RNA sequence: AUACAGUGAAACUGCGAAGGCUCAUUAAAUCAGUUAUCGUUUAUUUGAUAGUUCCAUGGUAUAACUGUGGUAAUUCUAGAGCUAAUACAUGCUAAUCUCGACCCUUUGGAAGAGAUGUAUUUAUUAGAUCAAUGUCUUCGGACUCUUUGAUGAAAUAACUUUUCGAAUCGCAUGGCCUUGUGCUGGCGAUGGUUCAUUCAAAUUUCUGCCCUAUCAACUUUCGAUGGUAGGAUAGUGGCCUACCAUGGUUUCAACGGGUAACGGGGAAUAAGGGUUCGAUUCCGGAGAGGGAGCCUGAGAAACG
């Protein structure tokens, strides 16, 4: 679990809480993954609002592309038109998510351009 | 591979500068009797 | 300037020990006065000279810090420490009491102290200094009243002191002159003794080494009362006993009994703090615990009793047979202490050890059978090796039915302290039937068994591997017997363990069920087991969160009908926490 | 530097049509101090209030610690052998963060035949360069934010974890 | 979503209804005087202007209780003073005659349609209605 | 250029007295220039209330505290040294400020909303209000949302109202800003439109946020006294 | 100037004794919340 | 008023100006609200917040000013001579805090041992237990699994060219006898380090009225999409670069097409009858002759 150099390691195995109803796997808080920025360990502190939906694509490592279909009450044509969202997020070490798969993300910290939210739940 | 080596042509340098005729002062045939060995 | 001489003392070290030494020469030649002060005492000191000598006792500081390997040491200054500490306490004990100037002469002092600890902390094996007894002589002279001053949890100038001079090798010559081990036990055996007691205990422990390879009989006679120090300090280790640092009190007893065995009484009394060793904390480790109860039996090797230490060592050993712990070498230990504790008791107990301790072999079964035919009267450390292999031990399951039937018929041939035994029996099945065994489970089904020899067919078929006619069977008894807070708490504890969160089995409804008429035929039992009902819903509440919560809620939705009964007896009660438990119930409504 | 923001470039949707905006104050990239071995010379510059920044450029000093007793002491730099975020940056021999670089050992023998008496449990491939002077080190401190370069020493795991990279 | 507070729902508008032959009859129907002046009183520049009218009136009363209540006179503000005196005085003089104004009556704006006809009790139910009448 | 919570009539002026910085926000404060000259009327312009506040009779939260656009914000108990005038003010049932009129004894203290507790530097417990009165060591059960009772002499928590379920609660923002009656519901989500409801005079129901709500007190005891119609 | 260094040595020793006596005599107020505690 | 003492040209000083015109046409990317920043800057507002001392007061070097001058000439100048500081920059400074062997009983602590900061950037870790109303009462106890609570899942080893431990003032002669300013001795404003709040800014979650499929593909052609590390940052961030993976958006409307985008979007006041006239913030960003580079500040790529 080393492809890259410059000692990964947690930066001070390691292991936290963000609290607030998430759990944290038993690997995810003593195991040999990382979580650099997963954050149950982490780097990143929790904070704002919390989204749920089923994905799309996972294809590339540490992006999981969630979809978010909704209900708005639309009075122009009236008619809802269905709704549909993305949004790119890291990975955790408790699921390979597949498609299908409704799960739950937090929002913090800028990681990528366009990421703001780490998974937290899996159901 | 993207930004490395764009083989295409570029406006401003297209005639930054310009050439010379004569060029060296010695001959090709000089540069052939200069290096042949 | 601090932080300038701080990095001259960091880089105060390149130049060689030629030069080290002569920079420390000159620091000495500052206000040495060898020619004043190194036959006794001082001439003079000032306030001002007392600086540039508190000062130098910094610089001396810094200095070893620094070069806390070599230090550049010298006599001269060992000659110029001497006479600036001789002249602290001189300044200190002869000027009037105004405390302003002999308190700055006194942080002096202490200052001083903690650089000449120093210099043994960074030169000891190195120097060893022969001249020792000049220095030695002037800070007993100075610090003769320094009896109990060092005993605290935090007073280590001269304790320190003592601890260094005691963990040398040829450097106890100042100790084994006059006194070391006199004035420190002085303070070891004082009363209001803090936890600095156990380094001077393990100090001393460490001391009393070096003190039997020395060849002089000064030392050995020292060694001899460091023995004594070790049966006059029977108390200290015991009330220190509040962290697990209990290896210091094993390695000083192990070497107490190798050592030395001077009286029937003090083996007596080394063995009853080694009983006391397993019988006041449950904190201590294996490694431990084995060398404490090796320590009891080498005191007992030596000088045991007949009657009491037999008994005491009886009941370490009933103790040590119900542990077994570390893989059968606190058994092995354990049928040692049985074989030297000299009873006819024990030697039966070290009889039926051996004969089913013999490396995992058959004469376990085979000696279960030969104490059956052959039943002992002492019983006790029997009953103990037979309720261990009665427990979670998977070999003699039906010797184990054997062992408690011939225990019942024992306690049924006594026709009162035996009957006090099958107090300890049904105590012992109690917390048995609520666990997690299998065969240790039905074995104390077995034992309920012959302590009940309708109620036996009952319990024969509970025990009866059929789970379907015999749970319906059950449930009729249980019919039965609604139409005992301990009794009916183990049989619904057994009811519950078989069928404790086991979901691959059918019937989970009419088994929990068949534990709600047990609950409610002892909860109709209102003048004895209702405290035993309130047990039963309270344990029941609580699995209803730990972890697993769908057999549960009809667990306590029938657990309720208890309640729903005794409010339509009546038709005065606890309203406040069933209140709050229905504050709870309405929390986890909400999730 | 130039820039940051997000206007210049392309987001996750692929969008055109620029032609945003004179860029402001608050886009302001400095140049990238490549910090190197020379004579002790950091840059105090300015920024959001008094708020000054220390830009190293030649700094020597670094301060490295004995990790599995915590001792930063002071010692000088030889060069980075591998850095591959960027792999020229070791072709120039620059310090950077995060770069494992060469230290003349000196200091720390001092400390260790002070307050262990011999010299010389410790591994062995770092045994050697306790022997021989020069050992591995990788800077945490960043000399082009606060102007230091303070470190961590190589011993063991960390060191195997670069001694089979290069 | 969320809610986002809103002054121009929890405002007192009373404005977009208040038509005046709804007013007029609520004024014939009251059965409690309505405080009219002393007859010469109300008329304006020696009848250069119109009389008043009620509206009027009542701002005119409004301005002077704000006026004695925080002791400020009010001013000749140019940009509101060139709007609203010579454009409500034109009206004035256009529709106002005697003291009343018959501006509403060349004026469509519905009555039933904002001012009655009521919303909230709109009664979308049989048994709504008829709760609301038993 | 107004607010809304100023009960300020429009006939004033055309610039409108901007705040200056202070304990509370520019969003939820009255100044005392819009307090003392158009509100309660002591003043008729802003040279005389300058000239009042050269006077120093106010004594807003028991200091003096001279200046014009000083952000008196919820609850802070206006002071004037002559005719005894001791003024909190609070938030009435659509938007404004109403200033209700105390007495000496309830003027002595206030209550604010504790915001968060710090292990700042040094162990040293830590607690701020929406006035930011930084007081020394509470208890450790001081949860967010809680209320402490300012000393107004010193500066010290006296009281502490805890923040649970069947608490007197005031809602200062959203659009149920300024109700009272705490009690139909309960609901604590996970970051949005969480926070105890309030009935009404047919006991309705509402929704805000938990930093929008602070508790006064308990189920008809409220040692803070409220104006009444 | 010397009237001075008496008034600056006599409110700094007051400055000593007013604040880092009040600090422990609201830390004992905190040693007796954690005591009930 | 023979070291100062009022008027006061011209000079240093504190601040002032504290927010003004024209030109090319941006479709929730310009804008408005909102979520968050234990992801960040902050002058001013407000509440808080400092313990290292060896054998009676510290240094020349510049003004203004005089004097000699140059040049057609400037808020252009150069020599020579002095002279001051809250300008520059070296440096003078009592003993109090816990554990308490001993207590003489209340006027109780004498001996001993351990103390003592900030600002910068580096690592290990403090950050499972005991108390009953009850298991058995053997009217004693090993008690936590049950019945409820609790401490609880900045201490240290170093750098740094390190800031400080009041050369500010006011009100009050006041108490003491160390035999003279011997100690002054009580309080409040201004300081002074740091935190939080407030103000403002930057990012960031989401929401918000044109017709558009004759715009069906776009994106890797200012990295496209993400990962790892560094640089730069006020910090988050492919914001930029090395290496690696080939991604990402879209028929549930990507991306693209224009104006009554001198008009529109609540952007807001609404008016007691005008029903899209009727109050305003903003059209987009720029510009101080033209692009470029630099500087100042709590805030700027400055109307100065």
């Amino acid at each position: 679990q080393s492809e890259r150099a410059f000692q990964k390691q947690p930066h001070i195995r390691w292991y936290k809480n963000a609290g607030l109803g998430f759990k944290t796997p038993k690997t995810a808080i003593e195991g040999s993954y990382i979580d650099k920025k997963c954050p149950f360990t982490g780097l990143v502190s929790i904070r704002g609002k919390i989204l749920t939906g089923t994905v799309v694509s996972t294809k590339m490592h540490r992006t999981i592309v969630i979809r978010r279909a909704y209900l708005h009450y639309i009075p122009k044509y009236n008619r809802y038109e269905k709704r549909h969202k993305n949004v790119p997020v890291h990975v955790s070490p408790a699921f390979r998510v597949q498609v299908g798969d409704i799960v739950t993300v937090g929002q913090c910290r800028p990681i990528s351009k366009t990421v703001r939210f780490n998974v937290v739940k899996v159901s | 591979k993207g930004r490395k080596l764009n083989y295409s042509v570029q406006d401003p340098i297209a005639n930054y500068e310009a050439p010379i005729t004569s060029g060296y002062k010695w001959s090709d045939d000089q540069i052939d009797e200069f290096f042949a060995g | 300037n601090g932080s300038q001489s701080i990095k001259a003392e960091d880089e105060k070290v390149v130049m060689p020990y030629v030069l080290r030494i002569f920079f420390g020469r000159a620091q000495v030649p500052p206000t040495s006065g060898q020619k004043r002060s190194r036959k006794i005492a001082v001439i003079s000191v000032l306030p001002n000279f007392k600086k540039p000598y508190i000062n130098d006792f910094l610089s001396l500081a810094s200095e070893r810090l620094d070069y806390n390997y070599f230090f550049g040491n010298s006599h001269q200054i060992n000659s110029s420490k001497a006479t600036l500490k001789t002249i602290r306490r001189m300044t200190g004990f002869v000027n009037i009491v105004n405390s302003t100037l002999s308190v700055l002469r006194t942080n002096f002092p202490l200052h001083t102290n903690s650089v000449l600890q120093p210099l043994i902390y960074s030169i000891a094996m190195a120097y060893y200094v022969l001249d020792t007894e000049s220095t030695e002589e002037v800070h007993l002279r100075k610090m003769a009243s320094n009896l109990r001053q060092q005993g605290l949890k935090c007073l280590s100038s001269v304790f320190e002191f003592v601890g260094n001079t005691f963990d040398w090798s040829t450097s106890m010559e100042d100790i084994y002159a006059v006194v070391v081990k006199p004035r420190i036990s002085h303070f070891s055996d004082e009363n209001l003794q803090q936890p600095s007691s156990l380094l001077r205990l393990f100090l001393y422990w460490a001391h009393n080494p070096s003190l039997y390879q020395f060849l002089y009989y000064d030392e050995f006679a020292t060694a001899t009362a460091l023995m004594d120090t070790i049966s006059n300090q029977h108390v200290k280790e015991a009330v220190i006993g509040p962290i697990i640092e209990a290896a210091d009190s094993i390695i000083r007893n192990p070497v107490n009994d190798d050592h030395y065995v001077d009286l029937v009484t003090l083996i007596c009394t080394s063995c009853l703090k080694i009983l006391p060793s397993l019988y006041v904390k449950l904190s201590d480790s294996n490694s431990i615990s084995t060398f404490l109860n090796l320590l009891v039996s080498i005191t007992e090797m030596g000088f045991i009793q007949d009657d009491h230490v037999r008994s005491r060592l009886i009941s370490s050993l009933i103790s040590i047979l119900k542990g077994k712990l570390k893989k059968l070498q606190e058994n092995d230990t354990q049928k040692i202490l049985k074989i030297l504790k000299l009873i006819v008791f024990n030697y039966n107990c070290s009889w039926s050890d051996i004969e089913e301790l013999y490396t995992t072999i058959s004469s376990l079964f085979k000696t279960f059978d030969e104490r059956n035919l052959r039943v002992s009267l002492t019983e006790l450390f029997i009953e103990l090796g037979r309720k261990v292999p009665e427990l979670e031990s998977i070999s003699k399951l039906v010797a184990d039915l054997n062992s408690y039937s011939s225990s019942r018929m024992h306690e049924y041939d006594f026709p009162d302290f035996i009957n006090e035994k099958p107090n300890l029996n049904e105590a012992s099945k109690s917390i048995s039937m609520l666990k997690d065994i299998l065969l240790p489970n039905i074995r104390i089904g077995l034992r309920d068994s012959l302590e009940e020899v309708v109620l036996s067919y009952m319990v024969k078929n509970t025990k009866y591997f059929t789970d379907f006619e015999d749970m319906a069977i059950l449930l009729y008894n249980g019919d039965e017997e609604a139409d005992r807070r301990q009794r009916a708490i183990k049989r619904l504890g057994e009811h519950a363990h078989q069928l404790k969160d086991n979901s691959i089995s059918h019937y989970l409804i009419p088994m929990i069920e068949h534990y709600v008429f047990s609950d409610d035929e002892r909860y109709r039992n209102i003048g004895n087991e209702t405290q035993i009902a309130i047990g039963g819903l309270a344990q029941h509440m609580s699995w209803n969160q730990y972890k697993a919560l769908l057999r549960r809620y009809i667990s306590m939705l029938k657990t309720k009908p208890n309640q729903m009964k005794q409010a339509v007896q009546l038709i005065t009660l606890r309203i406040v926490r069933d209140g709050a438990e229905s504050k709870l119930t309405l929390s986890k409504f909400p999730s | 530097g130039i820039s940051r923001d997000s206007r210049h470039k392309r987001s996750a949707t692929g969008a055109k049509r620029a032609q945003f905006r004179k860029k402001r104050k608050f886009e302001l990239g400095r140049q990238p101090a490549n910090t190197k071995i020379g004579a002790k010379r950091i840059h105090s510059v300015r920024t959001r209030g008094g708020n000054k920044k220390y830009r190293a450029l030649r700094i020597e000093t670094g301060n490295f610690s004995w990790a599995s007793e915590g001792i930063s002491k002071k010692t000088r730099i030889a060069g980075v052998v591998y850095h591959p975020s960027n792999n020229e940056l070791v072709r120039t021999n620059t310090l950077t963060k995060a770069a494992i670089v060469q230290i003349d050992a000196t200091p720390f023998r001092q400390w260790f035949e002070a307050h262990y008496g011999q010299t010389l449990k410790i591994e062995s491939s770092v045994e050697s360069q306790f022997s021989a002077g020069r050992l591995y080190a990788c800077i945490s401190s960043r000399p082009g934010q606060s102007g230091r370069c303070d470190g961590y020493i190589l011993e063991g795991e960390e060191l195997a974890f670069y001694l089979r990279r290069l | 979503f969320e809610d986002r507070f809103d002054a121009r729902e929890h405002k007192d508008r009373s404005n977009k209804s208040r038509m005046q032959a709804m007013e007029e009859y609520i004024r014939e129907s009251s059965d409690q005087p309505d405080w009219s002046a002393s007859i010469g009183a109300d008329i304006v520049n020696h009848g250069r202007g119109g009389i008043k009218s009620l509206r009027d009136t009542e701002k005119e009363r409004r301005v002077t209780s704000f006026e004695e209540d925080n002791f400020t006179r009010l001013n000749i503000t140019n940009k509101a003073e060139k709007r609203k005196q010579k454009q409500r005085e034109r009206n004035a003089r256009m529709n106002v005659i005697g003291g009343e104004d018959f501006g509403i009556f060349s004026s469509k704006r519905k009555l039933e349609d904002s001012t009655s006809r009521r919303g909230a009790k709109k009664t979308r139910s049989a048994w709504d209605r008829a709760q609301r009448r038993l | 250029a107004a607010p809304h919570h100023w009960l300020l009539d429009k006939l004033s002026g055309c610039y409108a007295p901007r705040p200056s910085a202070g304990p509370h926000k520019l969003r939820e404060s009255l100044p005392l220039i819009v307090f003392l000259r158009n509100r309660l009327k002591y003043a008729l312009n802003g040279r005389e209330v300058k000239a009042i506040l050269m006077q120093r009779h106010v004594k807003v939260d028991g200091k003096v505290r001279t200046d014009t656009t000083y952000p008196a914000g919820f609850m802070d108990v206006i002071t004037l040294d002559a005719t005894n005038e001791n003024f909190r003010l609070v938030y009435d049932v659509k938007g404004r400020f109403a200033v209700h009129r105390i007495t000496d004894e309830e003027a002595s203290y206030k209550l604010g909303k504790v915001k968060k507790v710090q292990l700042g530097k040094k162990g040293v417990p830590y607690v701020v209000t929406h006035d930011g009165r930084t007081i020394r060591y509470p208890d450790p059960n001081i949860k967010v949302n809680d209320t402490v009772k300012i000393d107004l002499a010193s500066g010290k928590i006296t009281d502490f109202i805890k923040f649970d379920a069947g608490k007197l609660v005031y809602v200062t923002g959203g659009r149920n800003l300024g109700r009272i009656g705490t009690i139909v519901h309960k609901e604590r989500h996970d970051g949005g439109f969480d926070l105890v409801h309030i009935k009404d005079s047919l006991d309705n129901t509402f929704v805000t946020r938990l930093n929008n709500v602070f508790v006064i007190g308990e189920q008809g005891k409220p040692y803070i006294s409220l104006p009444k119609g | 100037r010397l009237q001075r260094k008496r008034h600056q040595r006599a409110l700094k020793v007051r400055n000593a004794q007013a604040q880092r006596e009040a600090a422990a005599e609201y830390a004992q107020l905190l040693a007796k919340r954690l005591s009930e505690r």
